[PDB]
């Protein structure tokens, strides 16, 4: 799974979290056997207009 | 009902483990008193005879 | 200041902590005896903070 989130919220990925991403837009199993990787993205996604 | 269950697992665990010991303890018990009283039964059956 | 941190009682009150964690504002959220989503789900005799 690949999207892009705001920056600040990032721990709001990890399973059992819970939060508005968390809680109505995207959340884990109790398990989730998987990986996690989030990395910076304001040179390139980001625009100044 | 005053945990989430992804970790609640744990204290379901320590207590079936406790409450299990318990119940073995006491079930010893009870087998090495029962052989005790089939001597004594037995011997007082010869006894009668 | 923190050698001087403000404390207070809360009582008496509807506590809902909906809105309390519904904004992104925060960026550091441990709770430790008590999962974050019951939260609304319980009765207490007075709270500290």
């Amino acid at each position: 799974d690949s999207f892009v989130i705001r920056g600040d919220e990032v721990r709001q990925i990890a399973p059992g979290q819970t939060g508005k991403i968390a809680d109505y837009n995207y959340k884990l199993p109790d398990d989730f056997t998987g990986c996690v990787i989030a990395w910076n993205s304001n040179n390139l996604d980001s625009k100044v207009g | 009902s005053r945990l989430d269950p992804p970790e609640a697992e744990v204290q379901i665990d320590r207590l079936i483990t406790g409450r299990l010991q318990s119940l073995q303890t006491y079930v010893t018990q009870q087998l090495i008193r029962a052989a005790e009283i089939r001597a004594s039964a037995n011997l007082a059956a010869t006894k009668m005879s | 200041s923190v050698y001087a941190w403000n404390r207070k009682r809360i009582s008496n009150c509807v506590a809902d902590y909906s809105v309390l964690y519904n904004s992104a504002s925060f960026s550091t959220f441990k709770c430790y005896g008590v999962s974050p989503t019951k939260l609304n789900d319980l009765c207490f005799t007075n709270v500290y903070a």
